[PDB]
């Protein structure tokens, strides 16, 4: 918590 | 269209010399990693779409180019170290800081998420974004008056990255890069969205996650009070790295943890150490435990703030981690309390839930416990009043656990056990 990496899935 | 392409086809696009072809194939590529389900993201690292990605950042004439390389390698740079080293290799991160003036605010968030990535990865790719420069645009960004004017997510986004740049240890972020953020943050810390508020406060939690020196640097800003009251909230993502930070700051001087009370944190423990959220209580009786560390008066003030019956509670019923944190707490109050704190203790009922966690297996709270019982014999004596805690932990079953922590593997344990036999049960 709270995440190192994002993911872009849209938008 | 776009859809579904496979990475040879990709490879193909790419490698036209055809910018509108590029754009397609890169789009496409955008597409593959982008699903949720298993992104081939070695496939197309290993087919060396990289260099051609960071190439079309710099794609000024072209920003729908720059927008699908950019969300491509944001989320090549999400996956492992291995994958976000790519992206470095590529020379990514200045690409994507250059993309942070770009005027298309869909492009220049994509460039703020893709630093954010890479940052996060670890100190030392968090320090090669700042060593690149991407502190100054990153925060000219947020230069507006007032953050509320800006699109939502594009502020949680910047938000996000920045506590990126705020996080980790071994080294810790640059003293300078933290004094150069931190006006920011704390604007960030003030303001009305949940998901900024949680993110500003996990960066404060970040940047209290070390020395005094670091500590004193958030407390001289004055965050304590702003921190103490997101510590209130009802959201439990603003509670927890409130809570964090707070704990943090009173891991450091006894001046520190006193703008901790002064603040009005105490009156939020009630609630906090009653929390069905574990770790809330969990955390929430560690930072007790360091407060109770603290000096004479700050003991009072747990004492006043009715906070002894609530560690009491805890030691009675909580998650065993949670226990272990009481245990602390009060062998940390039995350590650095008057006499009338520590009777004060005994009267609320301390003994016989101290008691009951002599059967634990753990060895290191044993000896937490007979420390604390150590110390409250102490106290004891100095009323002469020892045989009556004797009776009090004979009543309740305490004495036969101490008399069998003589069978006790741990030295210090079966020791520290036979002695309190040996001077108040004889």
């Amino acid at each position: 918590t709270p995440n190192t990496k994002r993911f872009k899935k849209e938008e | 269209g776009t859809v579904n392409w496979s990475v040879e086809d990709i490879v193909k696009g790419i490698n036209s010399n055809n910018l509108e072809s590029q754009l397609q194939a890169t789009q496409a590529a955008r597409k593959l990693l982008s699903r949720e389900k298993q992104p081939p993201i070695d496939n197309i690292i290993r087919a060396g779409l990289i260099p051609k990605f960071v190439s079309f950042l710099g794609k000024t004439d072209c920003s729908p180019i720059q927008f699908e390389s950019a969300w491509a390698l944001t989320n090549i740079a999400s996956g492992t170290s291995e994958q976000t080293k790519a992206v470095v290799d590529g020379g990514a991160i200045p690409a994507f800081i250059s993309l942070l003036a770009s005027p298309h605010a869909h492009i220049s968030e994509q460039a703020v998420w893709a630093l954010g990535n890479i940052a996060g990865d670890g100190s030392a790719f968090r320090d090669l974004v700042i060593k690149h420069g991407a502190i100054d645009p990153l925060l000219a960004l947020l230069a507006v008056p007032d953050l509320s004017t800006l699109a939502c997510g594009y502020l949680r986004n910047l938000t996000w990255t920045l506590s990126n740049l705020c996080r980790n240890k071994n080294p810790a972020p640059p003293l300078d890069a933290v004094e150069q953020i931190l006006p920011t943050l704390v604007r960030l810390l003030h303001h009305n969205d949940p998901e900024v508020l949680a993110d500003s406060c996990w960066a404060i939690s970040y940047l209290t996650d070390g020395p005094n020196e670091r500590i004193e640097m958030v407390v001289k800003k004055g965050v304590v009070p702003q921190l103490v009251k997101l510590l209130g909230a009802t959201e439990l993502p603003i509670v927890t790295p409130a809570l964090r930070a707070i704990g943090n700051i009173v891991t450091g001087t006894d001046e520190q943890t006193q703008k901790v009370i002064d603040a009005g944190a105490l009156a939020v423990f009630p609630s906090l150490l009653t929390n069905p959220k574990t770790n809330i209580q969990k955390e929430a009786t560690w930072t007790m435990s360091n407060i109770t560390a603290g000096r004479q008066d700050q003991i009072q003030q747990v004492v006043n703030h009715g906070l002894v019956p609530f560690l009491v509670g805890v030691l009675s019923k909580a998650d065993f981690k949670t226990q272990k944190e009481a245990a602390w707490a009060i062998t940390n109050y039995t350590s650095g309390g008057t006499v009338e704190q520590i009777v004060y203790l005994v009267h609320c009922g301390i003994i016989e839930p101290l008691m009951n966690l002599l059967s634990a297996k753990d060895t290191k709270i044993i000896q937490v416990i007979l420390d604390a019982i150590s110390n409250i014999f102490q106290a004891a004596e100095k009323l002469g009043e020892t045989e009556k805690l004797s009776i009090m932990i004979e009543e309740c079953g305490g004495l036969d656990k101490i008399e069998a922590l003589q069978r006790h593997e741990n030295e210090s344990v079966y020791k520290a056990s036979l002695n309190l036999i040996e001077k108040y049960f004889s």
